[PDB]
RNA sequence: GAUUGACCCUU
RNA sequence: AGGGGAUCGAAGAUGAUCAGAUACCGUCGUAGUCUUAACCAUAAACUAUGCCGACUAGGGAUCGGGUGGUGUUUUUUUAAUGACCCACUCGGCACCUUACGAGAAAUCAAAGUCUUUGGGUUCUGGGGGGAGUAUGGUCGCAAGGCUGAAACUUAAAGGAAUU
């Protein structure tokens, strides 16, 4: 049905690895659409857009369509894929696996009170594709989702709730200002703070402790 | 980070560089975790315990995880005369 | 220094700079010299009446090849003369 | 029209400006 | 226009690859094994098959012959590279070294037979 | 590199330096006492010199200035201090 | 765009070079901007050494080379092949060959 | 000409973290930088670090961690009131949990939550997170 | 923390300086490389064997620590240590990659020659620049045979060694098989020498 | 290094 | 204006190719090109990159200095005042491979340390044209230089060469 070809892909495939946060812990390279839509099945794919690309040629002109698809699950992991291919269809699916193996996770944060369950992003962030420049801010309860469509969608299918966007440049540009607010809300978990500070141990990768399950 | 009821909440608290103690991101493949085996007396390898260390993609690119590594070494103690702080 | 002074004493600096640099905005720089009052055809009012006068030999833009009238209206309040397009279909009736 | 010829016509359109202004004061 | 095919190419490559001791170096046993050793939809193709073959033998006969490689082959060369002469090329031969390998060795601590030889320049 | 003792340099390494490059700035010159052969006539002199320095005695100049280091005359006695 | 990194000559540090004449159309070129090459070349043409060693009266004569250095204008190098137009990647290849 | 010793000094520090290394060394050692230094450590983000005596002005060698995301330093030193410190704190911080914007006040330098504890204000300097 | 018998013994070092390993580059030097110690005149620095000897000891360590055999690959391209890494394939696991690393190997899972290790071995930095960019795409550790100018970018652990003299390649693919043998315990002569020669990993032109 | 000047209609 | 005036040569004379050629090409050739006093004050006057200060992978080199290494030559191969060769500081003109980074890109160790936005400071720009025009000043013998618009028109004009 499947018959992975990777270790990691083989191992979810096992049952050895339960979630995706294990291998967003540790950045282990995805590369089957499987592994993601396996441990994650609340995820879902809509397109923002399809647009047609022309290439000159001496007979006419070769049309292919972008098209640009966002995957993502209500609440905390989402990612963003772009294909062009010559027809739609086959555009639209080919985008729906890239955006399923670019998923990434989202840090959402409190704006303060740290009362109930995080609705925004825990800090200030910035991502930048081309000339856009996308900021995100924390915004407190009941803001609501302060972007323009595009990307308040993107931000709808991460799982933040309320939070202020600020964008610079040519942010007509949909694929760039929608590469640039993926930048954003990947830097998240990447900024660093001092409830973060604390050192972990360290453990052992999937892959190390379940090698012994390989063919041989 | 945590609500006020205690409660952990953002699961999946990630690692840090063990040279500059800075976030690995998700997608930081760049990033790799060395595992170092230590003997016992015997000169054999036991299984199932080796000193690990997590070393960033900004710091393998940099050309820096040589001297990293050896620095972390000789600073656990599995190494000597290699590293020397005094440059 | 990013260019711009930004000493805690340079504030006359910097609105002076700023009164010298808005003069480069069309909209600051009329509102400022009063070219509705001194120069536009309507003296700076959103309507103006008219007496429509001739016909002239002008010819419309791409794409066509139309003359047959544009009516050449005399302003009362400032006796100029400009061109006005009567906007709908069946422009005969009322340009008489 | 190449902008040095258009700067030498524009040059000699303002000198006979100044030569026809200069006659009629 | 002598030029082959990739297709007749890589057949000879293969035949030769499997069946190197089963086909000699003449091109009219060549074919007449060639037809039954490999199921071809032309005789002109066969031929053709069969004399970049034997081309590929004469190659083999005086040197080695690269892309290919067989069973006999893949013998040999292991035999050749896992080859040793007992007279070791590390032995006391006469150890020529600076008045820094010198002193390299003694800050390590250890004593072993060298020659003191000045620092050239 | 990432990791070293600036506040601990190697010795080699700070005198390898600029004089205005180290931890604490240090001058690389010093001073000699000189003594003519003959008369001992035991003077101290700098060794940039800039100065065709001699004893009031005799005509014994004991230094040239140049561009850096003076150097000293032919027959001369030097002692570091 | 800039096309070169050089400006198209050999100047950092000058702000003036006095300029040399081209030597097939005598153009004005800055120094540093010429195509100039060394033209080193035997006075006999490499062909008629048999016969100026034969008819020559001094035996084991030097025959003398001439020595001259030809200044070429881009114009002129780029026509007479001297130089010729390169890739983009390999425009930044000072080694001559 | 060295106009701003503590920008310097902030400068040096940001640039040999996001270089990743242990340590910086910083010239010429101002008590602003002194305090600013302190503050950031009790705050826990730099660690140690070392004031060399060189007689002329002092240089700082501060040990880093992987902590500090930004130092930074607001010049010209605005004029701070307690209704100006949620202004500057909401335009130069991460979020409202963690950073401290850092003013000299009449009671010496501190950061913006110690400034509001104490009631007093200021001028800004800078800011840590 | 080592047990103080695993150090240079004085036949390692014999063999090293007839293998002429403490010979590193000429006055080119790369500032990440401290191995060095007391450039000799003409211009040849003098390879720290002591550091040589405990940065193979590390890495055989590491490959001691790393599972499961097969997944640790030997890079070479160079024309000198193809066979030792060959014979460094026979002895241990390690699953070669000898003469051309065809690119998206660790990448482009499609390939025949498609590989996911955990640890590769690379026997010149420069060489071999093309496996160590391809680990860097997906989390591979790298041990790499470094000569005192070589690039040091992307390497996890370097062996101080000679990358000219095929002696010295063979020698430091010699001590790294040999050790991790006795690491994982498979050669149980501890103090006893390996019967393997040490020219063993030595090219052969004709 | 000659004389090869020009060519009214839409994305 | 006075000297000078070889060469080359705006103008011009003139032969040619040309449909035309008061252009390219050929030969002459005043002004000029050279200086002395006095003006002029512009250039793709360019690194199209303001100045000062700090900090950030690494190097083959080079110029002015040049901590040092009982390392070479005529003289005495057996004191000495050369110059070169190698560690190597400092200050310059520049160069050499991903990106730490930047950028729209070309590309840039600065064009980096800029939405994680503040070291100090000067100048300049605000869609294209009209237009560097008109007008008023001001300097100039003049040519012109500096300052310098509006009316009106316009949906692009532009920046990197991706096929």
């Amino acid at each position: 049905g499947w018959v992975p070809v990777t270790k990691l892909g083989r191992l979810v495939k096992a049952g050895k690895i339960t979630t995706i946060e294990e291998i967003f812990l540790h950045s282990l390279p995805v590369k089957e659409f499987q592994i993601i839509d396996t441990l994650l099945p609340g995820l879902q794919d809509e397109v923002m857009n399809i647009k047609p690309v022309q290439k000159q040629t001496r007979a006419g002109q070769r049309t292919r369509f972008k098209a640009v698809v966002v995957v993502g699950d209500s609440n905390g992991h989402v990612g963003l894929g772009i294909k062009t291919a010559k027809e739609v269809a086959g555009a639209i699916r080919a985008g729906i696996i890239i955006a399923k193996l670019s998923v990434i996770p989202i840090r959402r944060g409190y704006w303060g009170t740290n009362l109930g369950q995080p609705h925004s992003l825990a800090t200030k962030t910035t991502g930048k594709c081309g000339s856009v420049t996308v900021r995100l801010i924390p915004a407190p309860r009941g803001s609501g989702i302060v972007a323009s469509p595009a990307v308040k969608k993107l931000l709808q299918l991460a799982g933040v709730e309320d939070v202020y966007t600020q964008s610079n440049g040519k942010t007509r540009t949909l694929e760039n200002t929608l590469k640039a607010a993926f930048v954003a809300i990947g830097n998240t978990y990447g900024f660093l703070t001092p409830n973060l500070w604390a050192e972990q141990p360290l453990p052992v990768s999937p892959l190390d402790i379940y090698s012994d399950e390989a063919s041989a | 980070m945590e609500n006020d009821k205690g409660q952990l909440v953002e699961l999946y608290v990630p690692r840090k560089c063990s040279a500059t103690n800075r976030i690995i991101k998700a997608d930081d493949h760049a990033s790799v975790q060395i595992n170092v085996a230590k003997v016992d007396e015997e000169g054999r390898a036991i299984p199932g315990e080796y000193v690990t260390y997590a070393l960033s993609g900004y710091v393998r690119s940099r050309g820096e995880s040589d001297d990293s590594l050896n620095r972390l070494a000789q600073n656990d103690g599995l190494l000597k005369n290699v590293w020397s702080y005094s440059r | 220094g990013k260019g711009k002074p930004r000493g805690l004493n340079s504030a006359r600096k910097l609105r002076v700079h700023r009164r010298n640099n808005r003069w480069a905005e069309n909209n600051y720089k009329k509102r400022l010299l009063g070219t509705a009052f001194k120069s536009s055809p309507f003296g700076g009012s959103s309507h103006a009446k008219g007496i429509v006068l001739e016909k002239l030999g002008i010819e419309s833009k791409q794409p066509n090849s139309a003359i047959r009238k544009c009516v050449r209206v005399q302003l009362i309040k400032n006796g100029k003369k400009v061109t006005a397009f009567v906007p709908n279909d069946g422009c005969l009736n009322f340009v008489d | 029209m190449r902008a040095k010829w258009r700067k030498k016509r524009t040059r000699r359109l303002k000198r006979k400006r100044r030569k026809v202004r200069a006659r009629s004061k | 226009g002598r030029v082959r095919t990739k297709t007749v190419k890589r057949a000879s490559k293969a035949l030769i690859e499997r069946y190197y001791p089963k086909l000699t170096l003449d091109f009219q046993t060549n074919k007449r094994l060639c037809d039954e050793i490999a199921t071809i939809q032309s005789k002109r193709l066969r031929n053709k098959i069969a004399g970049y073959t034997t081309h590929l033998m004469k190659r083999i006969q005086k040197g080695p012959v690269r892309g290919i490689s067989f069973k006999l082959q893949e013998e040999e060369r292991e035999r050749k590279d896992q080859y040793v002469p007992e007279v070791s090329a590390l032995d006391l031969s006469r150890l020529n070294v600076d008045n820094q390998t010198s002193d390299l060795v003694k800050s390590l601590g250890l004593k072993l037979p060298l020659s003191v030889i000045n620092v050239s320049a | 590199v990432l990791v070293q003792d600036l506040l601990h340099p190697t010795a080699a390494s700070e005198a390898r330096k600029h004089k205005l490059k180290t931890l604490v700035q240090g001058p690389r010159s010093y001073f000699l006492d000189v003594k003519c052969p003959g008369c001992l006539n035991i003077t101290t002199v700098f060794s940039h010199a800039q100065t065709a320095v001699t004893c009031e005695s005799c005509s014994t100049i004991l230094c040239t200035p140049t561009g850096g280091k003076a150097k000293l005359s032919e027959g001369t006695s030097f002692r570091r201090k | 765009p800039k096309k070169r990194a050089s400006n198209g000559r050999n100047k950092k540090g000058r702000g003036h070079v006095k300029p040399v004449r081209c030597v097939n159309c005598s153009k004005s070129i800055p120094k540093d901007k010429a195509i100039k090459r060394m033209a080193i070349r035997n006075i006999v043409e490499a062909a008629a050494v048999r016969d100026l060693s034969e008819a020559s009266v001094y035996p084991e004569y030097a025959l003398p080379k001439t020595y001259n250095k030809l200044h070429y204008c881009v114009s002129c190098a780029i026509h007479a092949r001297i130089v010729r137009v390169r890739s983009r990647e390999d425009r930044k290849n000072r080694a001559p060959p | 000409t060295r106009s701003s010793v503590l920008a310097d000094a902030l400068n040096a520090i940001n640039n040999a973290e996001k270089t990743g290394k242990r340590q910086v060394l910083i010239r010429p050692s101002s008590k602003v930088i002194i305090k600013f230094l302190q503050v950031m450590q009790k705050h826990g983000y730099i660690g140690e670090f070392e004031y060399i005596d060189d007689h002329r002005s002092g240089k700082i060698v501060v040990q880093l961690n992987g902590r500090l995301n930004k130092c930074g330093v607001i010049s010209p030193r605005f004029n701070v009131k307690i209704g100006d410190i949620e202004k500057w704190t909401a335009n130069l911080l991460p979020a409202r949990q963690f950073g401290y914007v850092i003013l000299t006040t009449s009671a010496g330098i501190m950061d913006h939550e110690e400034a509001r504890r104490k009631h007093v204000s200021g001028k800004i300097l800078g800011f840590v997170y | 923390s080592l047990p103080a018998t695993f150090d240079l013994t004085p036949e390692d070092a014999q063999l090293l300086l007839a293998a002429n390993t403490h010979l590193g580059a000429r006055n080119v030097q790369v500032h990440q490389e401290p191995y060095v110690f007391n450039a000799r005149p003409d211009g040849v620095h003098v390879i720290n064997v002591g550091k040589t000897w405990e940065k193979l000891v590390l890495a055989a360590r590491i490959i001691a620590a790393i599972p499961n055999p097969e997944d640790v690959v030997a890079i070479s391209s160079r024309t000198f240590g193809q066979r030792a890494v060959l014979k460094f394939a026979a002895h241990t696991g390690a699953t070669p990659i000898a003469g051309r690393f065809t690119p998206g190997s660790f990448t482009n899972y499609i390939t025949r020659s498609f590989k996911e290790p955990r640890l590769v071995i690379v026997t010149d930095p420069r060489s071999d620049a093309q496996a160590i960019k391809e680990a860097s795409y997906v989390n591979i550790p790298v041990i790499a045979l470094t000569d005192l100018d070589s690039p040091s970018e992307f390497v996890d652990v370097a062996i101080p060694c000679n990358n000219r003299g095929k002696h010295s390649i063979g020698l430091i693919w010699y001590l790294l098989a040999r050790e991790v043998l006795r690491l994982r315990g498979a050669l149980v002569d501890r103090t006893q020498p390996w019967s393997i020669m040490p020219d063993l990993y030595f090219y052969r032109d004709p």
